[PDB]
């Protein structure tokens, strides 16, 4: 009844498996659904996800070799209406302000994207918006320190709390967000 | 057979990860071209990995720039063997991402490198990319990562400012080339050139340019739905670029716009794919409800 939004695990292109602790952290059952963002490239990262929930969701990113994933799909969970793309589409590529326009495009209560390897959730104009990160922490151009974060939420009616895991050195931080439908 | 082993990773001091790489390279390039397919772009990523590596250490390193030129030459030669295999569609990301982060690092001669690999991927993009979905989305990955770029002085940034526009101009559906020239007006505004000392080039005259040139191809079209979706579009554009403080966009385009969308949209059947449009449409209409400092 919670969701489990990640992307960006760039295997093997820059990284060879998830953390050995976000490994240990996922564990299959207790998420029935999944969202994904990033280039999870190989076949490999789906069945492993298929592992975890049986409501996987991905959508076309610029390195997935991928068949026929969609390049953005839109999703319900009961309330909410969920937008999914993997982001290097918006530009510019981390700006808040095309990201508001694709969700006017998308008329979307939250909007997912990814393609930034920075993790960010907030709410501009009365609407959310999350990008869970490099799950792996896998490098990018445009940042040097880069953390590796995912992002799960659980939705109870018109309520929503995002809770992102983020590895900072060796201990797991966890920073809590929520939202209410306006 | 998983030889894909290569989780090495670990090791530290950056000479001995550069030989490392020199390995991998020789041992995986006997594999044919089979192998090499997916085998050798982790390489590429690695040395880019790295060459920020090397910036790292710059006090420690006296000869650190030239190791960048080294391993940019690596990663190109890599991916020129990528080439080689008879592919097309990775290469070309492969040349975008080396542009990015050689225009990142700063070592000397690396706006020529950044440069280098900017025309490898146009030189893909031209030719070996036929496919219309896929030459949408080479040329919009392009100027997406092209617009995140400083590092370019106003020598280079005008051959691929105007490379871009004419390249998203002649793609061979009509509303791919509306959307490709709309997101091109970026560039013309929210670009960066060693010139200006840091400052966005900021080119409002610049930027309407490519926003008239998106309106006409849209009359073009002679297909009220898709016709109608991209007005919608190019005035969230417009929205996006007057929210930013251009000057060069007035309340009059504005209303003149605004009024050609309202007089023709309801000349649709019913149907959920009007319905959506009707809404994207009164959600821009919403959105500029909230504290009007602007007149209609």
């Amino acid at each position: 009844m919670l969701v489990l939004v990640l992307g960006d695990l760039h295997i093997p292109h820059r990284c060879n498996s998830l953390p050995a602790k976000f490994k240990k952290l996922l564990v299959p059952g207790k998420i029935q659904h999944i969202l994904c963002t990033g280039n999870l490239c190989t076949k490999e990262s789906y069945d492993y996800l298929k592992t975890l929930a049986g409501d996987v969701h991905i959508v076309r990113g610029d390195f997935d070799e991928n068949l026929n994933y969609p390049e953005q799909k839109v999703v319900t969970v009961g309330q909410f209406k969920i937008g999914l793309i993997h982001g290097h589409q918006v530009i510019p590529w981390g700006d808040m302000a095309s990201l508001a326009l694709l969700q006017r495009q998308f008329d979307v209560d939250i909007l997912i994207s990814g393609h930034t390897h920075k993790f960010e959730a907030f709410e501009h104009e009365n609407k959310f918006y999350i990008n869970p990160g490099s799950a792996t922490g896998a490098y990018n151009a445009l940042e040097t320190n880069i953390i590796p974060s995912f992002v799960l939420m659980d939705i109870q009616a018109s309520t929503v709390v995002t809770y992102v895991y983020q590895l900072i050195g060796d201990d797991v931080k966890v920073e809590r967000i929520e939202y209410k439908k306006s | 057979l998983v030889g894909r082993f290569i989780h090495l990773l670990r090791s530290d001091d950056p000479d001995q990860q550069y030989l490392i790489l020199n390995t991998a390279r020789k041992h995986f390039g006997a594999g044919g071209n089979q192998r090499i397919r997916f085998t050798l772009p982790p390489l590429v990523f690695a040395a880019y990995q790295l060459a920020f590596r090397y910036k790292e250490n710059s006090q420690m390193d006296d000869k650190w720039e030239k190791k960048c030129q080294k391993i940019f030459s690596f990663a190109h030669q890599t991916i020129s063997a990528l080439i080689k295999a008879e592919l097309a569609e990775l290469p070309l990301r492969l040349f975008l991402q080396g542009a990015l982060a050689a225009g990142e690092i700063g070592f000397e001669n690396h706006e020529t490198v950044a440069y280098e690999f900017m025309s490898q991927a146009f030189s893909l993009y031209e030719d070996e990319i036929s496919d219309s979905k896929a030459q949408l989305a080479a040329i919009t990955l392009i100027i997406g990562t092209f617009e995140r770029m400083k590092c370019f002085s106003e020598e280079n940034h005008e051959p691929l400012r105007t490379q871009c526009a004419l390249a998203a101009s002649k793609l061979l559906k009509k509303p791919d080339q509306g959307r490709a020239v709309s997101t091109c007006a970026h560039l013309f505004w929210s670009g960066r050139n060693t010139d200006k000392n840091g400052e966005e080039l900021h080119g409002g005259k610049r930027v309407m340019e490519c926003l008239k040139k998106a309106l006409k191809i849209a009359n073009q079209c002679m297909d009220p739905s898709l016709q109608v979706q991209l007005f919608i579009e190019i005035l969230n554009r417009y929205i996006y670029f007057y929210e930013k403080e251009n000057d060069a966009v007035t309340i009059q385009v504005l209303n003149q716009l605004i009024q050609k969308i309202r007089e023709d949209l309801p000349n649709l059947e019913s149907s959920e794919e009007t319905e959506q449009i009707n809404k994207h449409f009164h959600n821009t209409l919403e959105h500029l409800r909230s504290r009007r400092e602007s007149p209609e």
